[PDB]
Parts: structure tokens; sequence; C-alpha cells
């Protein structure tokens, strides 16, 4: 029986990555944050918080080569969250924190909005797979490695997202992003009307009903200014957008 | 080739053969689960299995699995197992009608992946087998240039003695 409402950031309050936004810079590396951002959700839920780290979108973005796709031009979430459970993944923080063996390298920008940092330009080019921690930093690279102990796809069906999330933690999933969407403030999206502008992947965090309309709480990782503080609201049900369609997820190794 | 065969069966599929679970992929393919089961991605079985599954494989392609499969960055099976270096698996697809050409969608073919990831004997198989030593990717890169760009010295050295002749 499950709640009319479900936010995973009020379930798991312990876990502060489930609040963190990220940005993935001048990168089309949208498959990449919404994997290592649920991974990290779920390293620190499935030990009741006893593990709570950042898990690094470079390790990914970097090392999984053409089975996740195409590094800074797309990828796949599936092959993403088996690369987690094939090679693992090191920790890594946001552009410049020091945090973890290897943060993330490409500066953050301005993503459909005005603001302080320069405005988000052309895909770039993906950095190199450097097996290396930051100088700083220990343990070493090997020994840093987190492993998922499985990974699976979860079926088109709003009943078992919902389930999936609310037994084990914030998922990945994609939907297609007409130009409308980039504008989003506040509210339950809903496309009504701009150009399709290709498939992206996100992080899904909870659900619940605003305005007489069901929904899916998401965060995107276009920085805290874009959206509302970095997360947004998408009519949830109707599988809109694609968004029920591919969601992926796994379960830690608990070692 | 450019499958979207999408369902629950074909998630259960997909999956199967990425966890490498080789049993499971028999029983979905012997109750009649779509072998070329896609997705938005245009992603099937034979990719999956190109990663290192190469029981996998086998069963997929008994079932008349697509080889030459291309996904939405235009990646076939071929380019994946070349880039992972599974060598055998490379070979089953070329004796099964893999594109030894094929170019994805910024003109990676698979001689440019074997020699930007060091994978000399494919490299050679692929060269043997007709792959284009002149072939530019989106960055005006032959495969010579990214094995030269990425440290494989031996690569490099088989391609110079094929432009020779």
């Amino acid at each position: 029986k499950l709640p009319a409402s479900f936010d995973a950031r009020e379930q798991w309050p312990q876990c502060p990555t489930i609040k963190e936004i990220r940005d993935q810079g001048s990168c089309g590396s949208c498959w990449a944050f919404g994997a290592v951002e649920a991974i990290s959700d779920r390293i620190c839920i499935h030990t009741n918080a006893h593990v709570s780290v950042e898990v690094s979108a470079e390790d990914l973005l970097t090392c999984c080569g053409s089975m996740c796709g195409d590094g800074c031009n797309g990828g796949y979430p599936a092959e993403a969250w088996n690369f987690w459970t094939r090679k693992g993944l090191v920790s890594g923080g946001l552009y410049e924190s020091h945090v973890g063996c290897r943060p993330y390298s490409i500066p953050p920008c301005e993503h459909h909005v005005n603001g302080s940092r320069p405005p988000c330009t052309g895909e770039g080019d993906t950095p190199k797979c450097s097996k290396i921690c930051e100088p700083g930093y220990s343990p070493t690279y090997k020994q840093d490695k987190h492993y998922g102990y499985n990974s699976y796809s979860v079926s088109n069906s709003e009943k078992d997202i919902m389930a999936e999330i609310y037994k084990n933690g914030p998922v990945e999933g994609a939907f297609s992003v007409y130009s409308d969407f980039l504008l989003y403030k506040s509210g339950v999206y809903q496309h009504v009307t701009g150009e399709m502008m290709g498939g992206h992947a996100i992080r899904i965090l909870g659900w619940g009903v605003e305005n007489g309309t069901p929904y899916w709480l998401v965060a995107n990782s276009w920085n805290t200014d874009w959206g509302d503080n970095g997360f947004f609201k998408i009519l949830r049900g109707q599988d809109h957008c694609g968004i029920e369609s591919e969601v992926v997820a796994g379960i830690p190794r608990t070692d | 080739h450019h499958h979207h065969h999408g369902s629950d069966l074909g998630k259960k599929l997909l999956d199967a053969a990425s966890a490498g679970q080789d049993d499971e992929v028999r029983i979905l393919m012997a109750n009649g689960a779509d072998v070329n089961a896609s997705n938005s991605y245009g992603r099937t079985p034979l990719h999956a299995a190109a990663n290192g599954h190469l029981e996998i494989v086998d069963v997929l392609l008994a079932y008349g699995a697509d080889v030459n499969a291309s996904d939405q960055w235009g990646y076939t099976p071929l380019h994946l197992a070349a880039a992972e270096g599974h060598l055998e698996i490379v070979v089953v697809l070329l004796a099964n009608g893999a594109d030894v050409n094929a170019s994805s969608k910024r003109g990676n073919t698979p001689l440019h992946v074997a020699a930007q990831s060091g994978h000399l004997e494919i490299a050679d198989v692929l060269l043997a087998h007709g792959a284009d030593i002149n072939a530019n990717d989106y960055n005006g890169k032959t495969p010579f240039d990214l094995a030269i760009d990425n440290g494989n010295a031996d690569i490099a050295e088989v391609l110079q003695k094929a432009a020779k002749l």
C-alpha cells in the first residue's frame, strides 16, 4: 500500500546526496549523472547511512566506453548501471570540490537561464579515462571502487516504479525533451508545444499530486538556478514523454 | 537495422543478456521472446551480449539476431566487441555477416575502436577481413592516427605497414 506522495529526501533524511543537485557542464552526460546520483543515494540507503559517498560522474563518463554510448555526446543508462556492477565506480564530487577520488573536471555553466556563470556551449570533448585519484586523496583508485550487486530495468508501470523507489531508493529514467520543458520553473510539467530536442536521462526520487495533477519528483543535472532549485515535476501515470519507459536501477554490494 | 522493438518481455531478455545469464536467455528465446527486442536507444540483446558473453552471442545468432543492428550512436555489436577486446566474439560476428566497415554516427569504424583501445589481434583480424585503413572519424582521424594518439605502437606499425602496400 503506497502513500499518495513520497519524497526520498524526507524518507532518508540522513542521506545527504538525495538532496543535492549536480551540474553536467557543457557536456551531454545526463546518462552518467542520473546513474551516479541514484547510485550515491542507494549506497547510503542500503548501508543505513554507514557509507555516504558522492559517486564519480567523471569515472563513469570517461571509463565506460562505447558500451555506454558516446561520452559527452549521449549515453546509455542500462550499461552505466551494468558498468557499476562490473568495474565499479570511485568517489568524486562537484567540479574543484576536491571531494573524493575523481571529482568532475568539466566546469559548471548556465543551462537555459541567465546567471553569473558562463553560458553552456556545444557538447565538449569527452575527458580521458585516467585511473588515478587526485594527488591529495587516499585510498588508491582500485581501493576506492564501489560495486553494484546487480542492475535491472523496471517495467513500464507507474505502480512498479513507485514500489521500487519506495523500497530501494531513487532510480534513473529518461524522457523526450521538447523545447517548452527547457523553460520550466515550477508546477507540474506537461508538454504543450515546442520542437523535440532529444531523449535526456534524469533521477526520479518521489511522486505527489499538485494542482490536481499526479507527478514524478525529478532531479535534473543543470545546477540549482535552472527549474525549481534544480528539480522539476512531470505528469505521472501516462508514460508522458516516455518518463516511465526506460527506468533502470540496481542494488549496491553491501561489502 | 535500427530496432526499437520494445516490451516487458524485451526488457527481461535485454537484462538477462547484459547480466550474462545464459540459461535465462535460452529460456526466454525458447518461449518466443523477440531476438531483436529493443528500446528507445536502439540497443538489442546482441549488443549487450557483445560485452564478453560468447555463449549468449551464439544463442542469439541461432535465433536469428540481427548481426548489424545499429543503436542510436550508430554502433553495431561488432563495434562493442572490438572496443571491449573480445576476440572470439569478433570472430563469430564476422563469420555471421557482421559489417567490418560499419561507421557510427561520429564516423567510428570497428578498426578505429580497436586501434584506440589497444586490441592488436582484433585490429589484425578486422584488417584481414577488409577494414578500411583510410576511414576518417568525426575529427578527421584514421585508425593509424588513433593508435598513434593512444600510444599503441604495435597497432600503429601494422597500420603503417598496410598503407605501405
